[PDB]
């Protein structure tokens, strides 16, 4: 098959940087079926992919003109001279006129922006869930960059291990923030076993790490 | 404007079948080879198949994973594209796109999602995040909703009848330690504003057909 090999599969750039990605096959996959048409598409989170550049330098129409591809033999590139917040996305190759086609294992492009330190709230859980005998917690970390984060779970002083899970919305649209989601779960009776729950967050925008609590029972 | 609207997709059991429907509008379909791609988070994008015209003797073609199990098909009456899935399988799962060739590219609808598991579907009980003193920085508060607990994906948020969008994060499901799915929904908001605006979370979970609507009120 003619497979393309795309890289980076990541990376950073501020606003108006010059970015450049790149998608190759070897001198093999060129003497089977010669220099091929790659298309060049994005795609954002949740959302069709949309075409940028047919037959390897093609600008679609309404492509914004900061967006070009060119390319020779067995190497393409697609290249943003001036990288805008709305540019990111995953970007990918497709090699549509060989069958069997394919599509490159793509890039994510992630806007680089000024440090933001998180702001910081927690939840107890509600009065309904701990009738039908489990506990949530939830600690929220919003509008912060970069992505790295340290959330600690801290019960009674006593930190905790292997029952918190995270989640991360994609780089917000309008500010290029992200937010967070950290949801320790357990038991109504280790719940109401302890009194005081507590989340710890390290963040590099933060001189000091910043902890939010309560106590069980207002 | 071209418009391709897929149909057909959801839950379907190891080993099942599920037909998939593609309605086209906006061109004269006919004229057109016409096909099938999916996504996964864990394999990226898949060419799945891809059919061409009467002309062509409807000439098929498929990847390797799905030969003899899937079959493309056409009706140009109906501007309507077709694939039949047979003995389905745990990696047959993800968004199934309907595609257009357009002589040098595609162009693509909003895709189906096609889950394969043993699981049956489980709509999600919905807790509130409670705005409380403390927990809320400098004159804002947070408050949300917490859906916890379905399957499969997806399930929708939005609040008070989306006339409440600013300031709203809605976070990416996460897979439990069981296999199902919880989801928070947040929403950022003056302090001030707690006791005289009501919050209220609307969510829906389609493949379950539950509809909750959720007041969120301050701790007392």
């Amino acid at each position: 098959e003619l497979q393309m090999t795309q890289s980076p599969s990541s990376l950073s750039a501020s606003v108006g940087d010059r970015v450049t990605i790149t998608c190759r096959s070897s001198q093999s996959l060129l003497h089977t079926y010669g220099s091929p048409y790659l298309n060049w598409y994005l795609q954002k989170p949740g959302q069709s992919p949309k075409l940028l550049i047919y037959k390897v330098s093609n600008r679609f129409s309404g492509v914004p003109s900061r967006f070009s591809g060119s390319g020779s033999g067995t190497d393409f590139t697609l290249t943003i001279s001036s990288l805008q917040p709305e540019d990111f996305a995953v970007y990918f190759c497709s090699q549509g006129t060989h069958l069997p086609y394919t599509f490159g294992g793509g890039t994510k492009v992630e806007i680089k922006r000024t440090v933001a330190a998180p702001s910081v709230f927690i939840f107890p859980p509600s009065d309904e869930q701990l009738k039908s005998g489990t506990a949530s917690v939830v600690c929220l970390l919003n509008n912060f960059y970069p992505r790295e984060a340290k959330v600690q779970w801290k019960v009674d002083n006593a930190l905790q291990s292997g029952n918190s899970q995270e989640s991360v919305t994609e780089q917000d649209s309008k500010d290029s923030t992200y937010s967070l989601s950290s949801t320790l779960t357990l038991s109504k009776a280790d719940y109401e076993k302890h009194k005081v729950y507590a989340c710890e967050v390290t963040h590099q925008g933060l001189s000091s790490p910043v902890t939010k609590s309560f106590n069980r029972g207002e | 404007e071209v418009q391709l609207v897929e149909s057909g997709g959801g839950l379907v059991q190891p080993g099942g079948s599920l037909r998939l429907s593609c309605a086209a509008s906006g061109f004269t379909f006919s004229n057109y080879w016409m096909s099938w791609v999916r996504q996964s988070p864990e394999k990226g994008l898949e060419w799945v198949s891809e059919i061409r015209l009467r002309s062509d003797n409807y000439a098929t073609h498929y990847a390797e994973s799905v030969k003899g199990r899937f079959t493309i098909s056409r009706d140009n009456s109906k501007n309507t594209l077709y694939l039949q899935m047979n003995s389905l399988r745990a990696e047959d799962t993800g968004i199934y796109y309907c595609r257009t060739y357009f002589y040098s590219f595609s162009y693509w609808g909003q895709g189906t999602l096609v889950t394969v598991s043993s699981a049956s579907t489980k709509g999600p009980s919905v807790f509130p995040l409670a705005p409380s003193s403390k927990a809320t920085s400098g004159g804002t508060a947070a408050l949300g909703c917490l859906v916890k607990d379905y399957f499969p994906e997806p399930v929708t948020v939005s609040w008070n009848s989306g006339a409440l969008t600013s300031g709203v994060h809605t976070f990416p499901a996460v897979l439990q330690s069981s296999g199902l799915y919880s989801l928070s929904s947040v929403v950022t908001v003056p302090s001030s504003s707690l006791g005289t605006q009501t919050y209220i979370c609307n969510v829906n979970h389609k493949p379950s057909n539950t509809k909750v609507d959720k007041r969120v009120e301050p701790k007392s």
